[PDB]
């Protein structure tokens, strides 16, 4: 057998003794501290394990019980929600008329006139109105008492202490060898069909048993007092069949494969719940079997112990064409002997995947009731936004960091890397093309129409009504999309969106979703954000392939990952580590997201959220304001920004004046980030000698001399003063904006 | 600082109500409400698209200044290593791209130096801060004329 | 198979030979361009080259112009073709006259050659004739 | 070209020249120190100038010292 | 006797043909695969080796990894487009780490540093305080 | 230097484009120049002067002449109160219909209205018509020659 269990016993004594010694994980810091700088680097090279050790299985030891550390407190922050949830909130009051109620879970003491930020939400209570969405995921799940809450919140505690102490069992007790570690193909074999096809299997078991027929009496008008015990519908049929009468034949059409007679929980109808503006829990139901059985199944694709099945390495090596020359041959190597090389990857596979799942979850709303709440949707969709951003980058940053660590030459001769690094000034140089021929046309087409409209030009301009450029493509998918319940997809109802256009739907009297139709205005923005990511791309790929040598700097992989230059000769060599080029494209995913944001807040308030009245009359929130003003940058600045701040900028005396504070606190921190970005280290510490002097005339310094940051240090604390800065501000000026039109 | 405090303290006794500022100059979000977003209105409203109005050059102007400025964050920020190796693979495009080879330059592209990355973002961010602020003061008054 | 070599077997040399820098179709084309055929005056280079260009400069002009709605839309962009081959000719002075150096012996064997002052004056002046011409000959074209 | 001076603190401990990334440094005989050696600077017009070498001297001030010159295409690390 | 190698777009440009260029021979005593400073990978060939390059530090760079790398030993040239050659390194045989009798003082101030005069001494001068 | 620097022999002889770029930056620092003699210094810095001198009073005699030649000075005295003045009159190939109309509210032609202040001085100093204004910027045109 190739794949076995090997753990060693015994291997890290449990003591406090290093605990009272700063810096024992690195040789040099261990000698301890002689100026402020070692403070700093204890901090930046605490989880750098790679530069602890040269062993991979003890780099592997102390990931895989970090990951025990970092679970819990997954663990400790849902089971805090929950506990929320069920002693400081409205969850009761909101379940019996949940389009009145605002939403609330969290209550501020009152110690210096703070308690004003309690607002007047409903149902005889007081508090800060939460956008996590944490209600509606409770009601999708059958929730209806407070009872239930304090069960997840006592089951959270409890699995938060089980991870807690299977990292320190697994990193102490019972550490595991690198030969369990390297084995890829059970790991795939486990993920697939453990970890996500009896996830999705059991999840749907949930669904159907207990999500499903608790939904419909919800639904249907019934309190919450009058739903029986969820258990209730485990045992008496008659409840169940009175709700989808299928349950009178049991289980036996399964076994005999007559599964449309499920066809009362198995549908696929799409489009939206018209009494709750979510997606048919049905559907949902539906949607979770077929998935657990395609990964069940995608789970039996690798080899193990018996014969049966692929080894990662002979299809990787089989592909290989004449412009290629040995394909994949090495990849291996490469991801089973390098932890950066996995990261690189998955970070960039994660932070797509949260981009993705923001755009299906204002298109499509899962859950019932948030599609009417604009402050939940708006929150949880600049969120992914912003964790999508940062993991992409993260990736890359890693895939440099192999580059420079744990790649070798002669591991991969002639393979898809040697190639790719022998040619690798003709991919810089045509992307770079490629990125001033974007830039020039994007934003140039706002600059025409900003010039045009100023000179009394308007008849000349980029417009719905002068120059068209209409998104005839996209707008050609659209007409397939709402054509395709019947012919494509036969056996569907409706449209997987409303987006790509049908029927208008409305909750309480406010619009859940509506066609989103595309004209020139939202072309013209579709290229800026083609443009700001091919940017983003071109600073972060320069940055892996360089990251070993170029032309100015021959011997970079010596000079390391971070490093600040080599110095004031050949000309500037500031910034020419892979770790810089990392620190620059950060200013570029945040340029790239906050357009995202600011052209999603903008184009749903303008055409499709609002209110409307009898025989249809839809009236929007900024009332189709979308066309004829965000075509130059003069209107995005008096119509988006400007109009827009009016909540944020006159919410003091209110309840939502906290949001008011941190716009201006968030404000002040990014331009505070600016003295470091502008400026350089030596200024600063002559600054500093001069007042060690004042202190040294007194007869006292400290003995842990001062020290201004360094060069790379120096950079990191603007970069993150000029994050936390400005996507605060963004952060303040949308949930008060979105909280006064919910 | 100074420009700002004598603007607004005399847009309020022109106004009539020299208590608006005498009220809303202690705490900062005065200033950011009842002067910069309060008497911004004129100026922005220069050219839109109903129409354009005498005052549409320095709504022009005053968006001219926001651009200088920002492009100057770009020569402070982002250091000389970084442009020098772009630079090398433009020259290395030009060099192997047919019909573009029988040009070339006298003189050697490189990237700016350290001290000139200083001196050129300094000036963007100088002549971005004056003209803006230049545009603001001239059409906020002369577009409410009290 | 490979797809791919060194350019002209010369592995430390900074290029790559592959199909699109150098293939039958990229060969042919390229040889057979006015910049680059063999046996032609300098003057009769920069004529063709000046007779393609000046055709389709044109376009842009008369289209998406500032006088393209009116009954002199085609008169309007056609003065602003020869406009901008009045930029591009004075381009083309100035380069030459920096660019290459004047001759002491009057010996001369190449006078066909392409790459010195007197011949890129003779090229300058053909792409001068050539691109107001086609800028001309579809202002025919176009008044139908 | 830059220019590269040595001053007579230098304690002859090759550090400066084992450090130098374009060979412009080298150790020569010298009666001065301890190991009656002085780094000398010969071929300052291949010096590009990225003070590696002061990084690299021990002594308080430095011995080694590269003062900025007038830059032709060797210094300006060009390779084109 | 050019090593192994499938071409790359890092290679020399026109100032290798109309300004100095730079090879670098070497000897080895078996097939080995090192990195190229302007390309990922090649293999050496046993006995002599011969590189063009287009800068000195990136023949340097490649010296640097020969060295401490694989335990091998090196000469440095300039070649000029007439066709003159110069030798460089190592300048007389004997590398600039190891003292070699025969060597003389370039560039040497005979005082400490805190020792140079103020530039206002100099004034009107073609010179500079630590050129005195 | 037979460069374009003449003044740096050290700056031309660099390859590269940052030879221009410092040519221009490092004109006016007389004392750097090569072979700088202080008598030749302080004679250069005189005629210097005297160029910057001229340079401010063709500058004056620009205002009096537009405002003369395009003002309402005239109409300014006779009502101060209620007349705006003007600063010169625009002529941009580059305005649609609606420009033309917007920048004349009041006047015949298009036009920038003046907040230099140059008005209030001239009217508190004497001057009362167009033809002293046009005077006056003839004898600044004739102390600039000198
Ligand atoms: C809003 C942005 C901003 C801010 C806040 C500062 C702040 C500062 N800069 Mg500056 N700087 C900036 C932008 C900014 N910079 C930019 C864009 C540049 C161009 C690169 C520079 C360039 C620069 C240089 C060259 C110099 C400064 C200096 C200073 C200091 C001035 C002394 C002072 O004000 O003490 C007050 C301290 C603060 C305002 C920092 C905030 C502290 C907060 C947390 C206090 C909270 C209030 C209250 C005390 C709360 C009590 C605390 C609690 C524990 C009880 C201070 C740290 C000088 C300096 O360091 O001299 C001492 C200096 O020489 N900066
Ligand atoms: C069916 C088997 C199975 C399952 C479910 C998992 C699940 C997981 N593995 Mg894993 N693994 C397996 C087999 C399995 N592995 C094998 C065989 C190997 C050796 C090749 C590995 C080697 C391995 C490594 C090296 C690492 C993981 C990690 C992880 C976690 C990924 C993070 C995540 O998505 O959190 C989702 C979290 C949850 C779903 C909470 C579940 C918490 C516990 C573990 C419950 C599961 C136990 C049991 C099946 C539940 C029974 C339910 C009951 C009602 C019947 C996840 C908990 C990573 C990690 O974080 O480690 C801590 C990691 O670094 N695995
Ligand atoms: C993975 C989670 C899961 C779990 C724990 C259960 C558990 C159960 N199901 Mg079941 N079920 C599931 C998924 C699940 N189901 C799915 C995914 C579907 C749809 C494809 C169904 C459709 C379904 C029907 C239609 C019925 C059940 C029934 C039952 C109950 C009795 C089954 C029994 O004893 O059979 C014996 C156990 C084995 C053969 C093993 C039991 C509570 C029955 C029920 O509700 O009875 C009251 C019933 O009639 N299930
Ligand atoms: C699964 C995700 C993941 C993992 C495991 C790692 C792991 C690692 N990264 Mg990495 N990285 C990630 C995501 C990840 N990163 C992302 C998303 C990015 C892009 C932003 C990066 C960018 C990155 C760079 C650029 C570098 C690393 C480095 C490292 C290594 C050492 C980190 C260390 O010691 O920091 C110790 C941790 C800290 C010092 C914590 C400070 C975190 C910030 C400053 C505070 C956050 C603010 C807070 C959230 C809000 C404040 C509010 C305020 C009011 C208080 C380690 C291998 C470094 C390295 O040497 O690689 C080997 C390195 O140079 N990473
Ligand atoms: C508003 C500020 C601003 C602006 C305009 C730019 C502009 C640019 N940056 Mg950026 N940058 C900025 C801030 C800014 N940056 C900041 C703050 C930083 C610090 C983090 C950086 C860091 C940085 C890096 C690290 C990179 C860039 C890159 C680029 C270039 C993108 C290519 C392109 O489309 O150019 C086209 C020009 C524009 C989009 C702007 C003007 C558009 C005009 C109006 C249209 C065409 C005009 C025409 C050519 C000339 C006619 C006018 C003239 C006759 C008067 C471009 C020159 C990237 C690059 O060079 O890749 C190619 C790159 O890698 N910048
Ligand atoms: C880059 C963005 C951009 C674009 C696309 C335009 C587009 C336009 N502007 Mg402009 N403009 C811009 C930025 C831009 N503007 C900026 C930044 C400003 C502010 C300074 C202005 C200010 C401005 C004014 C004041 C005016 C215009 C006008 C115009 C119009 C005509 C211009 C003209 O004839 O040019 C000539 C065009 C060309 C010579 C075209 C060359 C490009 C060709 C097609 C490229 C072909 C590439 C080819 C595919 C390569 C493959 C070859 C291979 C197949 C062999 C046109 C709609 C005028 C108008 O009336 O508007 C209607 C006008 O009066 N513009
Ligand atoms: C301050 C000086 C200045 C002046 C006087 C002009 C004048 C003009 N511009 Mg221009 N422009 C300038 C600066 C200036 N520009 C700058 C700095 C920019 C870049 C930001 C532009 C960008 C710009 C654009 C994008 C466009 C103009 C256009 C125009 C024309 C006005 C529209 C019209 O009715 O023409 C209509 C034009 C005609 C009826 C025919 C005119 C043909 C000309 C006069 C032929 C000239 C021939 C001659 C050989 C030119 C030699 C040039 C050189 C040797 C000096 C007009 C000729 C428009 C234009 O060219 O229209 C086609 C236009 O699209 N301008
Ligand atoms: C896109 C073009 C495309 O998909 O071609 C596909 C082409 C296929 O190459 P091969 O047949 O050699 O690939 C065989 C193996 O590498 C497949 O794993 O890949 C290239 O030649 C890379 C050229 C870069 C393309 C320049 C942009
Ligand atoms: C929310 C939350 C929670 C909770 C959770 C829970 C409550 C869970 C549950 C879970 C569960 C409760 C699960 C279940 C599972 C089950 C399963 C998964 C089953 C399966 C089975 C199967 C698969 C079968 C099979 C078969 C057949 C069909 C036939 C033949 C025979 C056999 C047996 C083979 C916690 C506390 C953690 C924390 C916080 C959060
Ligand atoms: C798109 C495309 C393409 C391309 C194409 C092209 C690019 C074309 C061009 C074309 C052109 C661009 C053409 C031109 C033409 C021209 C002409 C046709 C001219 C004519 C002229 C004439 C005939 C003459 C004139 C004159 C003179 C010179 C003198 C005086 C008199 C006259 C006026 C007669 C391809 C194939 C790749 C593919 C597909 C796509
Ligand atoms: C200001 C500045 C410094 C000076 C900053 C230093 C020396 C760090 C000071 C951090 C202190 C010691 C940590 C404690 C923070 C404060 C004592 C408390 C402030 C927090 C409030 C909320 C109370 C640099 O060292 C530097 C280096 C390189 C580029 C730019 C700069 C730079 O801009
Ligand atoms: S400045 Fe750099 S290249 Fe010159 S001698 Fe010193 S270390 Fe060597
Ligand atoms: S200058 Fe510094 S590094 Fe060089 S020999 Fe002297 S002490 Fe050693």
């Amino acid at each position: 057998k190739n794949v076995q269990i090997f753990v060693e016993k015994d291997a890290v004594e449990t003591s406090f003794e290093k605990w009272s010694q700063p810096g024992h994980f690195s040789r040099t810091l261990a000698k301890g501290p002689k100026t402020t700088t070692w403070i700093w680097n204890l901090h930046a090279d605490a989880h750098d394990f790679d530069s602890q050790t040269n062993s991979l299985e003890e780099v592997s030891r102390k990931i895989f019980s970090a990951h025990f550390g970092q679970l819990a407190a997954i663990f400790l922050w849902i089971s805090g929600m929950h506990f929320h949830g069920a002693y400081f909130s409205n969850y009761s009051a909101w379940l019996s008329d949940p389009i009145k109620i605002k939403q609330s879970s969290q209550v501020v003491w009152p110690i210096v006139g703070q308690e004003i930020l309690n607002a007047d939400v409903g149902g005889n209570f007081q508090g800060v109105q939460t956008t996590s969405g944490w209600f509606q995921m409770w009601r999708a799940e059958g929730i209806t008492s407070e009872v239930e809450l304090y069960w997840i919140a006592i089951g959270g505690l409890i699995m938060s202490a089980l991870m807690l102490f299977a990292g320190w069992f697994h990193y102490h007790k019972a550490a595991p060898k690198l030969e369990w570690f390297q084995n890829a193909e059970s790991m795939m074999n486990h993920h697939l069909a453990g970890l996500l096809g009896l996830g999705c299997l059991s999840w749907s078991g949930h669904q159907i048993h207990i999500a499903l027929p608790i939904n419909k009496l919800l639904d249907a008008g019934v309190s919450p007092q009058e739903i029986p015990l969820p258990h209730e519908f485990l045992i008496n049929r008659d409840l169940m069949a009175q709700l989808y009468p299928s349950f009178e034949k049991g289980l036996t059409p399964f076994f005999s494969g007559q599964w449309g007679v499920y066809s009362d929980f198995l549908t696929f109808k799409g489009g939206l719940n018209p009494v709750t503006g979510g997606l048919w829990l049905s559907d949902i139901a539906h949607h979770h079997l077929a998935l657990s059985v395609l990964f069940i199944i995608a789970g039996h694709m690798y080899r193990t112990n018996w014969g049966i099945g692929h080894s990662m390495k002979e299809i990787l090596e089989a592909h290989k064409g004449p412009f290629t020359g040995e394909g994949h041959k090495g990849l291996y190597e490469i991801l089973t002997t390098s932890w950066h090389a996995q990261l690189a990857i998955n970070l960039a596979m994660i932070g797509s995947l949260s981009i993705i799942v923001a755009h299906h979850m204002y298109a499509m709303p899962p859950y019932p009731y948030i599609a009417t709440d604009y402050a939940t949707q708006l929150s949880l969709f600049t969120h992914h936004m912003w964790i999508g951003g940062f993991c992409v980058v993260g990736g890359a940053a890693h895939g440099a960091i192999f580059m420079v660590r744990d790649y070798t030459p002669a591991n991969n001769y002639n393979n898809l890397l040697d190639r790719d690094l022998r040619h690798r000034d003709e991919i810089i140089s045509n992307l770079n093309w490629v990125c001033i021929f974007l830039g020039c046309h994007a934003f140039g087409f706002y600059i025409h129409n900003d010039t045009m409209r100023a000179l009394g030009r308007p008849q000349d301009m980029f417009s719905d009504k002068a120059i068209q450029l209409q998104p005839i493509f996209a707008q050609w998918i659209q007409n397939i999309h709402l054509l395709a319940p019947g012919t494509t997809a036969p056996n569907a109802l409706a449209t997987t969106s409303y987006a790509f256009g049908g029927d208008i739907v409305e909750v309480g009297g406010k619009i859940a979703m509506m066609p989103i139709k595309l004209g020139t205005a939202d072309f013209m923005v579709h290229h800026i954000h083609a443009f700001t990511i091919h940017v983003t791309v071109l600073i972060l790929l320069k940055g892996v392939l360089y990251a070993r040598s170029s032309k100015l700097i021959p011997d970079k992989a010596n000079l390391g990952f971070r490093f600040p230059c080599d110095g004031p000769g050949r000309g500037g060599t500031c910034q020419s580590s892979s770790w810089d080029h990392v620190f620059l494209g950060l200013f570029w995913m945040y340029n790239a997201i906050s357009v995202v944001i600011f052209h999603f807040s903008w184009k749903m308030q303008s055409d499709v959220w609002g209110t409307v009245t009898a025989d249809g009359s839809i009236s929007h929130i900024t009332g189709g304001n979308f066309a004829q003003s965000s075509i130059t940058i003069n209107g995005w600045l008096r119509d988006f920004l400007w109009s827009q701040a009016s909540q944020v900028i006159q919410s003091y005396g209110s309840a939502s004046s906290a949001y008011g504070l941190i716009f201006l606190g968030a404000h002040f921190i990014w331009a505070f980030s600016l003295m470091f970005l502008f400026s350089g280290r030596g200024y600063w510490q002559e600054l500093i000698e001069s007042i060690v002097w004042a202190h040294n005339k007194l007869n006292f310094a400290p003995a842990i001399q001062p020290r201004a940051l360094s060069i790379t240090q120096g950079r990191a604390v603007g970069l993150a003063h000029y994050l936390l800065g400005g996507i605060g501000t963004t952060w303040a000026f949308f949930l008060a904006r979105s909280l006064s039109i919910t | 600082w100074v420009t700002f405090y004598w603007h607004w303290k005399h847009m309020t006794i022109w106004g009539g109500n020299p208590g608006q500022f005498d009220e809303s100059s202690n705490y900062i979000m005065g200033w950011l409400r009842d002067y910069l977003w309060l008497n911004s209105s004129p100026l922005i409203n220069g050219y839109n698209p109903f129409g354009m109005n005498n005052l549409s050059v320095w709504a022009w102007m005053f968006l001219f200044g926001h651009l200088i400025w920002a492009t100057g964050f770009m020569f402070l920020i982002s250091w000389r290593g970084y442009w020098q190796e772009l630079i090398e693979t433009l020259v290395w495009a030009h060099e192997r791209t047919p019909l573009a080879n029988l040009i070339r330059w006298r003189d050697k592209p490189v990237a700016l130096s350290i001290v000139q990355a200083r001196l050129v973002g300094l000036v963007h961010f100088s002549v971005g801060y004056i003209l803006t602020y230049a545009a603001f003061l001239i059409a906020s008054t002369s577009g409410k004329f009290g | 198979a490979n797809f791919i070599k060194p350019y002209n077997d010369d592995p430390f040399v900074g290029h790559l030979a592959t199909p699109i820098t150098s293939s039958a179709v990229t060969r042919s084309l390229l040889k057979n361009l006015p910049a680059y055929r063999f046996g032609l005056t300098p003057l009769l280079r920069g004529l063709e080259i000046g007779l393609a260009h000046g055709y389709f400069l044109i376009g842009p002009f008369f289209k998406l112009g500032p006088l393209r709605n009116s009954e002199i839309a085609l008169f309007a962009g056609f003065l602003s073709t020869i406009g901008l081959i009045l930029i591009l000719t004075l381009g083309l002075t100035i380069y030459g006259a920096v660019v290459f150096k004047e001759e002491k012996v009057m010996s001369s064997a190449n006078v066909n050659n392409l790459q010195t002052k007197k011949a890129w004056d003779q090229f300058k002046g053909g792409f001068f004739v050539g691109a107001c011409g086609s800028a001309g000959f579809a202002l025919i074209c176009l008044y139908v | 070209s830059h220019s590269v001076k040595i001053y007579d603190t230098c304690i002859g401990c090759t550090q400066c020249v084992r450090a130098c990334p374009t060979d412009v440094l080298e150790m020569i005989p010298w009666g001065g120190c301890k190991a009656k050696q002085i780094a000398s600077a010969p071929r300052t017009e291949d010096c590009v100038g990225c003070k590696r070498c002061e990084s690299a001297c021990p002594t308080d001030f430095l011995s080694v010292r590269v003062y900025l010159w007038h830059e032709t295409t060797r210094s300006m690390g060009l390779a084109y | 006797p050019s090593p192994i190698f499938g071409g790359s777009t890092g290679g020399w440009l026109r100032k290798a043909q109309v300004e100095e260029k730079y090879v670098i021979t070497w000897d080895s005593p078996k097939e080995q695969i090192f990195e190229m400073p302007t390309g990922g990978a090649a293999i050496m060939r046993e006995g002599p080796n011969l590189l063009k390059l287009a800068r000195k530090e990136q023949c340097l760079a490649l010296g640097t990894r020969l060295r401490s790398k694989y335990k091998i030993k090196y000469q440095f040239y300039r070649v000029f487009p007439n066709g003159e050659v110069q030798y460089l390194h190592p300048k007389d045989g004997v590398y600039p780490e190891k003292v070699n009798a025969g060597r003389q003082g370039v560039g040497q101030n005979f005082r400490s540093i805190g020792k140079n005069v103020s530039p206002i001494e100099v004034k009107f001068t073609g010179k500079q305080p630590y050129d005195l | 230097a037979t460069k374009f620097p003449k003044f740096s022999q050290a700056l031309a002889q660099d390859p590269a484009t940052r030879r221009i770029w410092y040519g221009i930056a490092t004109a006016h620092d007389l004392e750097a120049h090569d072979g700088m003699t202080e008598e030749n210094l302080y004679q250069k810095i005189f005629a210097s002067h005297f160029g910057h001198l001229a340079i401010i009073f063709l500058w004056t005699a620009g205002n009096l002449f537009h405002v003369a030649w395009q003002g309402n000075f005239e109409q300014w005295v006779a009502k101060p109160l209620k007349t705006k003045p003007i600063a010169h009159s625009i002529w941009d190939p580059h305005f649609g219909e609606s420009a033309l109309k917007a920048f004349s509210k009041g006047n015949t032609y298009p036009v920038n209205i003046a907040f230099s202040g140059v008005y209030q001085w001239w009217y508190t100093i004497g001057f009362r018509t167009n033809q002293e204004l046009y005077a006056g910027s003839i004898g600044l045109l004739i102390l600039s020659c000198v």
